[PDB]
């Protein structure tokens, strides 16, 4: 794994990408790591925001599946041509696999100017692949064609340069401290988990736990924010407001439309509360909690000022534990054991007084009832 | 990143 450490790069707020190669001879591309979808896709035609792109005609091993595909996301969408080719990860396992590849030929609000990635690696399950579950996702193909164990882990390191590690096939202990706590994957489609309690600076939000998972809760490396179901978002904002008493912020700030700025070096983190999500544990009536700091949910936007955007936002399609959550943690996607592990990240941003945390056990009854049905 | 399901 030492050869996989620090294999992720990016621009703050623009996405974490791994270098991959496709075709013959190898065409090097930067690919966004996305646990929130299941399609492997690459820019395959010129676009204002692409420095490079997949040239199918230059790959001797490219196969045209002669079928189109369309993939819509919460933010953006693209359409393209299905096909297959040979795929390797330079700073990952030493192997070449054949995999499905969507060559993106049309897109809207998908590519991000200056982000330095040209494609996306959907790491979730076949069930949500487009056009349908018969289009084998990359990680399934990797596992089937090699001896790479059915597991990967992500360490996303926040901030304007960003970095981290995608450890393919294992867990690198130098990337975390303390204990790993596991939560079951409720269902193999997205990486769906179950949130059983929410606290803001130790104050219970006091909602029925089903609200926290309406209509699902997912772990998504390809989404910036912590996105909460509308009802939960409103309650969270009210509680966060109350907690941050010494300062009043405009409505626009809480909607992510206005930045808050302070003299460089004087950000009063102490004003804002920590936020804890309790997750269903692997043992009956047992939960654990992960706690994030405002250094996670107030994201720096790029003079002599530090400006931040509030990065907790509303969702119409359930909770999304995005980069805001993941940057505090080393996260183990244990597909073999149908579970997601969390530990305190060795690289998370914090201060001399508070730290991101993973702690348990806590007693929580009837946790299974916290799941929403359908 | 998927919308729909």
């Amino acid at each position: 794994f030492v050869e996989m450490v620090d294999n992720l790069r990016g621009k703050s707020g623009q996405g974490y990408y791994v270098e991959m190669t496709v075709g013959s001879p190898p065409q090097t591309l930067n690919i966004l790591v996305d646990t929130g979808s299941s399609n492997f896709a690459v820019g395959a035609a010129p676009h204002p925001f692409l420095h490079r792109y997949y040239q199918r005609q230059l790959s001797s091993t490219y196969r045209d599946l002669r079928k189109g595909v369309y993939v819509p996301y919460t933010q953006g969408a693209w359409a393209g041509e299905l096909g297959t080719d040979l795929v390797s990860i330079p700073h990952g396992p030493n192997v070449t696999v054949r995999a499905n590849i969507a060559a993106i030929t049309e897109s809207d609000k998908f590519f991000i100017n200056g982000s330095n990635w040209e494609g996306i690696l959907g790491l979730a399950y076949a069930e949500i692949a487009r056009p349908d579950d018969s289009l084998e996702p990359f990680f399934d193909s990797l596992v089937k064609q090699t001896h790479v164990p059915n597991l990967f882990s992500l360490q996303l390191c926040g901030a304007a340069s960003v970095g981290g590690s995608m450890i393919i096939g294992g867990i690198d202990h130098s990337l975390y401290t303390g204990s790993l706590w596991y939560t079951p994957i409720r269902r193999e489609w997205y990486y769906e988990v179950i949130i059983v309690r929410v606290e803001i600076n130790g104050q219970d939000l006091k909602m029925d736990c089903k609200e926290y998972n309406y209509d699902k809760s997912i772990v998504d490396s390809g989404t910036t924010n912590l996105r909460l179901p509308k009802k939960v978002f409103e309650a969270a904002v009210k509680s966060i407001k109350a907690a941050s008493s010494t300062e009043k912020f405009p409505d626009g700030f809480w909607l992510g439309e206005q930045l808050v700025c302070w003299q460089a070096g004087t950000t009063p983190w102490n004003i804002f509360p920590v936020i804890s999500l309790y997750l269903m544990g692997e043992v009956t009536n047992q939960s654990f909690r992960i706690t994030i700091l405002p250094q996670q949910y107030l994201r720096p936007v790029e003079s002599q000022d530090d400006c931040y955007k509030f990065a907790i936002s509303q969702s119409s399609t359930g909770t999304v534990m995005g980069a805001v959550i993941m940057e505090g943690f080393y996260v183990v996607f244990d597909r073999a054991r149908k579970r997601i592990g969390f530990a305190v990240s060795a690289c998370h941003v914090h201060d001399e007084f508070r730290t991101a945390a993973v702690e348990g056990p806590f007693v929580t009854l009837d946790m299974e009832d916290c799941g929403y049905n359908i | 990143f998927l919308a729909x399901p």
